[PDB]
């Protein structure tokens, strides 16, 4: 009935570990393109 | 006259006239100013994907 | 009282185990779908920084052919 249940406690530990991965991988992601649209619209004002 | 002329270096450069080397940095100017504007354009108009 | 707010906490002590084993296996199905998910999001971020490098090397060759034009 416990020795099995320590896989389940493990998976939350990895799920959530890779959701961590994830978010900050879109979050970085996401503040790069913002960076090149911010630079592409300086680029602009400039022309 | 001699002496002024002999020890400014701007008021020699400068001796009046202009040979074409005025037109030359005009089109050295106009030549690099547009590419930047279509190289800008290009990126405007990448990055908006 | 520390053994008997213990033995009351182990997460899922009121809960039959079966109800446990449906909800493991939807959570490596949605688990599937995830990494599912995060391979067409890192195959279309490595689309863009593509994108990003053709465009990056176009302006390089750009200013290299007009800083060499005069």
């Amino acid at each position: 009935h416990q020795s099995r249940e320590s896989l389940i406690m493990l998976l939350e530990e990895q799920l959530e570990y890779k959701r961590g991965e994830i978010r900050e991988i879109e979050q970085v992601c996401k503040q790069v393109h913002d960076k090149l649209t911010s630079i592409q619209d300086t680029l602009r004002t400039g022309s | 006259c001699k002496s002024l002329i002999s020890e400014n270096e701007d008021t020699k450069d400068l001796l009046s006239k202009s040979p074409s080397e005025w037109q030359d940095i005009i089109h050295q100017r106009e030549q690099e100013l547009q590419i930047k504007r279509d190289v800008l354009d290009d990126l405007y108009r990448k990055l908006q994907r | 009282r520390q053994i008997n707010k213990l033995i009351d906490s182990l997460p899922g002590v009121d809960v039959s185990a079966e109800e446990q084993l449906r909800k493991i296996d939807m959570l490596q199905k949605k688990l599937v779908e995830v990494e599912d998910e995060k391979i067409e999001a890192i195959k279309k971020k490595e689309k863009l920084l593509r994108h990003v490098d053709s465009l990056i090397e176009d302006f390089v060759d750009g200013i290299a052919n007009s800083k060499k034009s005069t």
